[PDB]
């Protein structure tokens, strides 16, 4: 089936004017009345229709046959037509006889299998055991975010929508070349630039099954289980149709591997080889594209990064002159500055200021305004954000060793 | 000189500005939000519990024929034994992780059909022997076997024609041609490790074997050597090396060894206690005082420097085989081998990339090769040209990501 | 809590009020001083916008609310010495003191009078004094007086006035932002009086400053997709924009005539009195515009042609709808500007993938219905194109591997092949016209038909060229006649040739099937009143037995002949034909739905939708009677698939979700055609592959698999996208391969997919106005309700050659002189910006900037930059006209 | 009960022997993370807090 099981969100079209204003008004009224006709159509269609003579009695007598808790057992070798062997979870292997519901085809060993509690016998198969530590890291309510709203990263953004979205868009324009379109970036850069951003960007526009991990959730404590989470999170990414799998904070399990004398220290080189393994070992792997997000690429262990498990590293530098200026624009938006605010200065000055930092600028600024009791921003208010925002931070060279 | 924000300033604070529908506004998005919920919760996840064959293929039976089945066919349990008191009708069997027991042998059941070893059909209540059960065949150790063919000739696997020979030396010669052996007498060397920068086809000649091994080429899936409860991983390895010697000329391959085997020490926690003794069963298995057979093993890893010594020394691994990175006639292979398929202009000199691509890898030629359409994807193209080429190899290798030495540096004429 | 320095504010505006009581005993002055004094510092302290929490104000509402409640009646005294004062000293702390219980006093606080020169305050602030606060209870006010009261009291005048002064000062206060707001004042106020208001507002502010007129249209535009459910809004939202795009801006009328074609294209009120009367546009943009006017000419050779005056050459020029020519551009630049144009192998599209040849390793098979979609492809995938034909070149053998309804359909692939050929077509279709053969003769005329829908050429060879075969009583002779005469006048509206072709309806002689092509016909020719076949039709039902219509099943398709007529068309005569549709069986309702349908195209509404969404269902499924509550969803594309592409988002949630996972198992689970309808533009992997696929190999309903593959089709009308293709082609096999009706289905449209250098929108080029005649899609899909021996089965299988009523794609560049233009241009995405402070790029970046002639997909952009002498118009409508400017001087 | 309220990760009282859902036992987990929700509040306030 592979089903392509999308966010299962975008239920907002997405305002098209975010300045308050009647026609703001009118479109949410607009979606108001389309998600009250919806509930209303389907409350009365499910009330009406009167298919009463319902249960199909036959399921009914299905469900009797299978008694009440019915227990969860992994199917095993496989006896005979109807006979097969089952193992419960206290690893006892009962000898049960497979029941005419079940579809001789579909129950494999090693699939989990439903049994009767009282006279162990395989009632039904179950295609759903997800760890449900791993069905926790998929996106059903899509962060709120488009690519206009970052700013400033065209290059870096061009790169990644090249293999997280064009692939699956015109895939035609690929193939009419023939090369294999590129699978897993890798997003390094200094903090505070982006990454996390462009992240949520692509997860917007998905059209995919974004899965999301931590770079540390995946450790456990129980010897293989680190390297057995892994396994089931690329297996149920290739289950799921198209999907692009986000590992961030890669730095975690990442460092270069060593001559250990611990054992955590070796569980987690376990868990990166799983990771490698499976990325590009003999195997294949389907459409799961795998975007990487670190704050150290030197870190991280030749092999993780190479050119055919992670192509396209992405440079996210430090903005530079003309981005710093779009991101003002973009994150002072919907605020009523006035008209000697002009943001065309704040920029230059320090050669260090990253986009969380011009973040925290216009939000300490807003809330330096709320301060003499007025909601109209003013350049005193955000002359006096740099010296509360921007400080504690290093600097370098004693001046007279260069000019 | 900060006073703070009086509960009156609050409030006209949150009216004294443009709003004249946005009180309306908020209500409206929060009526959204509440009504999502009710949708939602009303639409649930339903249609999920699966697991019904279609009670109309075999509907017939799909009835009272079931309840047939139950009731009689008492669900039986499984169990060993361990002897069979000749002229003696006691046996006796342990389950498995209950308890041991002495059991009698049901009337149905001849006595010669049960021997010691096989599986039996214990039942509950009284622990009487009903139908035998075949021996079992692990799920783990059986999902392990190739069963396919991948797609990956020798051909495709350019730059190196040293390695391709040494790893056919022992990997297809000595079981498709034993006459070449004996007319010498040379033992056929076993046990092939392969090394390498990280990138370099390793894995592509393994893959290459399997499309010609013509028998099974079991693929250990390391992280499945290690489970939780002790000894679970020296049972994996002795069930896979049993299942090994049942067949003819079979060859496993323990792809990046490195996860299971590592120099053992007992300073931290003991070492993986558990992880090096399924390292140890491992090294007992390939050498010890029970000549292994018609088995042979091709494990790869990117580092060798740490496996175990034990493991490293020859017997275990015989023939090791440096995969150094390609020379210049193996790099102009590789750019023929990965370009065979592109739209790429006729007049395009293969051997001059090369050169542009010094201490590169094969990983590196492919990620090359594409990325190199990929510009001319990105102007509009369809046949790219030598250009893009050279502009994809500066873009990808040699400068990659990082140039540093470029403002006035020019030292190197 | 003491708060030195700041001690005095509720100090001395303390003691005032206390001051207010007394008055006249010991302080006289007193009062005129203290108000005075209190006024100057009220103002002072509100109308610089250095803080926004007011200090006085903040100070007063605690305890000046019950002094001044009991202070203002306590008086009485009706002075502006005192009262008026106070009155505005009490208003003022109206905003920010009155909570919401304040319905009943909001007016009378200040309403009652304006002290002196209230405009004072309006003065000095910039935008926010309390000129927003006025405006919002002002609207608040006309809604509570409406809602019951409408004849309201004196107040009128007053808040007239107020308005007027507050839509023409305080809009533009400082040139702020301000000015999105007058509209919503201008709206929720007056909106019965809004052209009045607007009147006083506009008589100086909008030309005080002719910029700001373009906010105000932008406003408009984007939200004349957005009215109340009668469009007696939208509507006014359209007669209100004309006076903005006319003289008040640009002279070039362009979206003026835009919007003045909105409102179900109202020939009379606004465009029959500008054509005749600028006659100042004819170096101007005034040719572009009528060549780009591919909607009307019905009322403009009505014109032009009595009048013989306007232009010395009538014959020349495009003289309104001659654009037969965008045959001449269009096979030019498509030979030349596309330098890829040639013959199309089906074979090798067939069977790209080798393995699908594992096994069988042959056994070829020529079946009758696989030719049949071969033929079908053949006859789409060349359409305009005469000159590429490899399975066609052989036609007299060719067109004999098939039923007699398999090859009259490629007779009608070959007339389409040659679509708009006036005459060029005539040299191939004689050669098989003189074959003595029915079906021949019968497919021949449908082509013939079909190919003069384009012109409404002087020689009109329609009338001319099939009326003789009309009058005639050969079943299949006559049917090719009619429905090839309606396919030629659908769009024109030529009544004489109604007229002439009706008593074939009114008359007994033709066949039930044959009254129904002429109803398809007529309707496709009729847009306005046509009464006479209104008549004929409801005649017909009254005498259409019970018994005739239950087993009547290729007899539906009367409901068009009121619907295309009065396509979307308010209550006023729908009521009227719905009630008059009354007379039938289960069948009139049936009409009843189509005919709404029909009728509300694009008309975004909730309560006809509603109704009907909930009824239909809710009064079929239960009885035996039923096969309605289908067509209501399915036509819910209809009046609502141009929700400005906003409400298409949600119609398709409620679709999927309902119509399918939840909906009717058999008959209403075939909301397919809902999709397709609603987005025919290419979607990758968003909103219909999953929703078609789960669908596709749904074998549990071999009707919903033919639909809902159909829909595959539908959505790439000419986009030629290859995803779809990785389902167009992957289909045989893995669920459906061979199961003869379905996998020749498959094929028979998703190879109509890739149509190349076409376009099957709806909407025309501003991505928000609908087409007339566009609406003829409604026949392939309502005809495709069952498609059970109504298509699928081929009965009638003709409709799908009558809904190639089918616009271009192509963005030329010429004035009028020829296509010597080959200039940069750069189309992209289409991000709008209706509201923005800075004149910021509508679109993130350049993108491409292709110099041949854009085949613009569906939102495309403005063309090449650095102001290289840019158009007039300034519409990018496929057929804009660039004029000469001053450019690098 | 109805489905509706329980979802994935939260714990519930099953009935003995017929084990019949019966309760939203709230209890979320928290093995002694649960411990660090001050209760007994401290005693400080910014009266003696000065500078
Ligand atoms: N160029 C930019 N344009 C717009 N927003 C930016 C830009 N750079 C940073 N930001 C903002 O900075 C905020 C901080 O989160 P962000 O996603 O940028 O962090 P990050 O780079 O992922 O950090 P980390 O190094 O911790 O992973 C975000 O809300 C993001 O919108
Ligand atoms: N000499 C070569 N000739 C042709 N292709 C090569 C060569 N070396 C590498 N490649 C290509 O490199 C690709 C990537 O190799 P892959 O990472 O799967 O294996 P590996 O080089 O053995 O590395 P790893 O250490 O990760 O196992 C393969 O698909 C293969 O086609
Ligand atoms: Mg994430
Ligand atoms: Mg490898």
């Amino acid at each position: 089936k592979k089903t392509k099981g999308p966010d299962a969100a975008s239920k907002l079209p997405l305002v098209t004017p975010h300045t308050q204003c009647r026609l703001k008004l009118l479109k949410l009224e607009r979606i108001k009345d389309y998600l009250l006709m919806e509930e209303e159509f389907i409350r009365n269609q499910e009330q009406m229709k009167p298919l009463e003579e319902k249960q199909e009695e036959e399921r009914s007598k299905v469900d009797d046959l299978r008694g009440t808790p019915m227990s969860v057992g992994t199917l095993e070798e496989i006896i005979d037509d109807n006979h097969a062997i089952v193992s419960t979870s206290v690893g006892s292997e009962h000898y049960v006889s497979i029941l005419s519901f079940v579809d001789k085809d579909l129950l494999e060993p090693g699939c989990s299998v439903l049994l009767n509690h009282k006279v162990h016998a395989v009632i039904g198969v179950l295609m759903d055991d997800t760890d449900p530590l791993v069905t926790v890291m998929k996106v059903e309510k899509a962060p709120q975010e488009t690519y206009a709203d970052i700013g400033g990263l065209d290059n870096q953004i061009q790169e990644i929508k090249e293999s997280v979205e064009l692939p699956l868009t015109h895939p035609e324009y690929y193939e009419e070349m023939g090369i294999k379109p590129p699978k897993g970036v890798i997003l390094y850069g200094p903090p505070g630039t982006g990454k996390t951003l462009l992240a949520k960007a692509v997860a917007n526009q998905t059209s995919a099954t974004f899965l999301r991990v931590v770079g540390s959730e995946l450790i456990q404590k129980y010897l293989g289980d680190g390297p057995k989470l892994v396994r089931e999170l690329f297996r149920v990414a290739e289950e799921h149709a198209p999907s692009i799998v986000f590992i961030d904070e890669i730095d975690a399990i990442g460092t270069k591997r060593y001559d250990s004398n611990s054992g955590g220290e070796r569980e987690i080189q376990r868990t990166m080889l799983e990771l490698l393994n499976q990325l590009d070992g003999f195997d294949s792997r389907g459409d799961v594209k795998v975007i990487m997000a670190t704050n150290r690429i030197e870190t991280l262990d030749p092999a993780l990064i190479r050119p055919g498990r992670i192509d396209r590293k992405i440079e996210f530098p430090l903005p530079d002159e003309k981005t710093k200026k779009r991101i003002f624009q973009i994150h002072t938006s919907r605020m009523t500055l006035a008209d000697d605010v002009t943001l065309d200065d704040l920029i230059m000055a320090k050669d260090d200021l990253s986009g969380a930092d011009i973040k925290a600028i216009c939000t300490e600024a807003g809330l330096m305004a709320l301060r003499e009791r007025r909601m109209k921003v003013t350049n005193e208010d955000f002359k006096k954000s740099k010296e509360n925002v921007l400080y504690k931070k290093q600097e370098g060279t004693p001046e007279g060793l260069y000019l | 000189p900060i006073r703070a924000l009086d509960e009156g300033d609050i409030a006209l604070l949150k009216t004294y500005g443009q709003s004249t529908y946005s009180r309306q506004i908020k209500q409206v998005e929060d009526d959204i939000q509440q009504l999502l919920k009710k949708i939602n919760e009303l639409t649930g996840i339903k249609e999920s519990d699966t697991g019904l064959a279609p009670p109309a293929l075999w509907d017939l039976a799909a009835d009272k024929q079931t309840l047939q089945s139950e009731q009689p066919l008492q669900v039986a349990r499984c169990t060993k034994i361990i002897n069979a008191d000749s002229e003696d009708p006691k046996y006796i069997i342990n389950v498995k992780q209950f308890a041991k027991f002495v059991v009698d042998l049901s009337d149905q059941v001849a006595p010669t059909d049960i021997e010691e070893g096989m599986r039996v059909g214990v039942d509950r209540n009284k622990y009487q022997i009903h139908i035998p059960l075949p021996p079992k065949i692990d799920p783990t150790v059986t999902m392990m076997q190739v069963e396919e063919k991948p797609d990956v000739t020798y051909s495709d696997v350019g730059g190196c024609k040293e390695q391709i020979e040494k790893l056919r030396e022992v990997v297809e010669t000595p079981l498709l041609h034993p006459e070449r052996f004996v007319n010498l007498g040379i033992e056929p060397p076993k046990g092939v490790l392969l090394f390498g920068p990280p990138g370099t086809g390793k894995t592509l000649c393994a893959r290459a074997v399997a499309n010609r091994t013509d028998a099974c080429f079991i693929r250990v899936i390391g992280s499945e050597l290690v489970q939780k409860y002790v000894g679970e991983g020296a049972r994996m390895v002795r069930e896979l090396f049993e299942m090994a010697r049942t067949k003819k000329a079979c060859l496993i391959f323990f792809d990046e060894i490195d996860a299971i085997g590592g120099a053992r020490f007992d300073d931290g926690a003991g070492g993986d206690n558990e992880v090096q003794r399924t390292m140890l069963e491992l090294i007992n298995q390939l050498d010890g005082f029970d000549p292994r057979g018609n088995i042979k093993v091709l494990m790869a890893t990117n580092r060798p420097d740490t496996l175990d010594p034990a493991l490293m020394r020859p017997g275990r691994l015989d023939r090791k085989i440096e995969f150094s990175l390609p020379d210049l006639e193996g790099r102009t292979h590789i750019f023929k081998i990965h370009a065979r398929s592109m739209s790429v202009e006729r007049d395009i000199r293969f051997e001059l990339l090369a050169r542009l691509c010094p201490n590169s890898t094969g990983a590196e030629i492919r990620s090359v090769c594409t990325e190199a359409g990929m510009f001319a994807i990105r102007a509009r193209r369809k046949i790219a040209t030598e250009k893009d080429f050279l502009e994809a190899v500066n873009k990808v290798i040699k400068s990659y990501a990082k140039f540093s030495a470029t403002p006035r540096y020019m030292t190197y004429n | 809590m003491e708060e030195g320095g700041r001690d005095k504010a509720p100090v001395q505006p303390q003691q005032s009020p206390a001051a207010a009581p007394g008055g006249t005993d010991e302080k006289p002055s007193g009062k005129e001083r203290r108000d005075a004094g209190d006024k100057d510092k009220e103002q002072e302290l509100s109308e610089e916008d250095k803080q926004l929490q007011d200090e006085l104000e903040m100070l007063v509402e605690r305890l000046g609310e019950k002094d001044t409640s009991l202070y203002r009646p306590a008086l009485e005294e009706l002075r502006r010495q005192i009262r008026s004062s106070t009155t505005s000293m009490t208003s003022v702390p109206k905003p920010l003191k009155f909570l919401r219980p304040h319905y009943g006093k909001l007016k009378e606080i200040y309403e009652n009078m304006a002290p002196g020169e209230n405009k004072r305050f309006a003065a000095d602030i910039i935008s926010v004094l309390a000129m927003t606060m006025s405006g919002e209870r002002e609207c608040l006010k006309y809604r509570l007086v409406g809602s019951q009261e409408e004849l309201a009291s004196w107040g009128h005048e007053y808040v007239r006035h107020l308005a007027g002064e507050v839509a023409k000062e305080w809009q533009e206060l400082d040139d702020a932002e301000k000015v999105q707001r007058e509209p919503l004042l201008t709206l929720v106020k007056e909106i019965v009086p809004y052209n009045m208001a607007h009147n006083a507002e506009h008589e100086a502010c909008d030309l005080l400053m002719e910029i700001e007129q373009v906010d105000m249209l932008e406003k408009d535009i984007d939200e004349n997709a957005y009215a109340k459910v009668c469009l007696y809004l939208t509507s006014c939202v359209n007669y209100v924009p004309e006076p903005e795009n006319s003289a008040l801006l640009r002279c070039a009328l362009g979206v003026f005539r835009k919007f003045s074609r909105f409102p179900e294209a109202l020939r009379l009120a606004l465009m029959l009195n500008d054509m005749e009367l600028v006659e100042d546009i004819f170096t101007s943009c005034k040719d572009v515009v009528v060549q780009k006017q591919m909607a009307f000419m019905l009322g403009r050779h009505g014109v032009f042609l009595e009048l013989s005056e306007d232009v010395e050459e009538y014959e020349d020029l495009t003289e309104i709808m001659s654009n037969v020519q965008l045959n001449s551009n269009f096979l030019a630049l498509a030979r030349e500007l596309d330098i890829m144009e040639p013959k199309v192998p089906d074979d090798i599209y067939k069977t790209h993938l080798e393995n699908n040849r594992f096994g069988g390793s042959g056994s070829q098979v020529d079946s009758a219905r696989m030719n049949l979609a071969s033929s079908f492809v053949n006859g789409f995938v060349n359409a305009a194109f005469g000159q590429d034909k490899l399975l066609t070149d052989d036609g007299n053998k060719w067109l004999y591997k098939n039923k007699d309804h398999g090859m009259l359909s490629a007779a009608a692939s070959l007339g389409m092949i040659l679509l708009w050929d006036v005459d060029g077509g005539l040299t191939q279709i004689d050669k098989y016209l003189y074959s003595s053969e029915d079906y021949i003769k019968s497919g021949a005329l449908l082509a013939c038909g079909i190919v003069n829908s384009g012109v409404r050429n002087e020689c009109d060879p329609a009338l001319a060229l099939l009326s003789d075969y009309v009058l005639h009583n050969s079943n299949t002779m006559r049917l090719g006649s009619i429905f090839g005469l309606g396919l030629a006048y659908a769009g024109s509206n030529r009544e004489d040739v109604l007229t002439l072709l009706l008593p074939v309806m009114g008359d007994s002689k033709s066949s039930m099937e044959v009254a129904g092509v002429t109803a398809l016909a007529c309707g496709m020719i009729a847009v306005g009143s046509c009464n006479g076949d209104v008549t004929s039709t409801i005649l017909q039902t009254i005498m259409e037995k019970s018994e005739t219509e239950l087993k009547d099943t290729y007899a539906r398709w009367l409901p068009l002949g009121l619907g295309l007529n009065h396509l979307g068309k308010g209550e006023a005569i729908e009521a009227i034909l719905a009630a008059l549709e009354v007379v039938s069986e289960p069948f009139r309702s049936f009409a009843n739905t189509l005919v709404d349908v029909c009728a509300y195209a694009g008309s975004g509404n909730v309560l006809k939708v509603q109704q009907l969404l909930h009824i239909c269902s809710e009064h079929f499924d239960s009885k035996e009677k039923e096969e309605d509550k289908d067509k209501k969803e399915k036509k819910d594309k209809d009046k609502k698939e141009a929700p400005a592409d906003m409400g298409a988002h949600q119609g398709v949630a409620v679709l999927g979700i309902a119509l399918i996972a939840m909906g009717e198992e058999i008959g209403a689970e075939m909301a397919l055609r809902t999709f397709g309808h609603l987005l025919r533009y290419g979607e990758p992997t968003l909103r219909r592959a999953v929703p078609l696929a789960l669908a596709l190999i749904s074998v549990s309903n071999p009707r919903l698999n033919i639909l809902d593959t159909l829909s595959k089709f539908s959505h790439d009308a000419d986009p030629e996208v290859s995803y779809n293709s990785i389902f167009a082609m992957g289909m045989v096999g893995s669920g459906t391969n061979n199961a003869r009706l379905a996998a020749m289905l498959r094929q028979l449209a998703q190879y109509h997919a890739k149509d190349p250098n076409n376009l099957f929108m709806v909407r025309l080029a501003q991505g928000l106005t609908h087409l007339g005649k566009g609406t003829l899609t409604l026949c392939p899909y309502h005809s495709d309700r069952q498609l059970m021996s109504q298509v699928a089965v081929a009965g009638l299988l003709t409709v799908l050659v009558s809904f190639l009523d089918v616009r271009n794609i192509i963005l030329g560049k010429s004035h009028y002189v020829l296509y010597g233009l080959v200039a940069a241009m750069q189309p992209r995405m289409l991000v709008t910006f209706d509201e923005e402070l800075r004149p910021l790029p509508v679109s993130v970046r350049v993108g491409q900037a292709v110099d041949v002639v854009g085949q613009a997909g569906k939102p495309k952009t403005i063309t090449g930059f650095q102001t290289h002498t840019t158009p007039v118009l300034l519409a990018h409508g496929e057929r804009a006209e660039l004029a000469t400017e001053e450019f690098l001087p | 009960i109805d489905i509706n309220d329980v979802t994935p990760n939260c714990r519930v009282a099953l009935r003995n022997d017929s084990y019949t859902l019966h309760k939203i036992l709230p209890n979320k987990v928290d093995p002694l993370v649960s411990l660090m929700m001050v209760e007994k509040v401290p005693d400080s306030t910014y009266e003696m807090i000065g500078g």
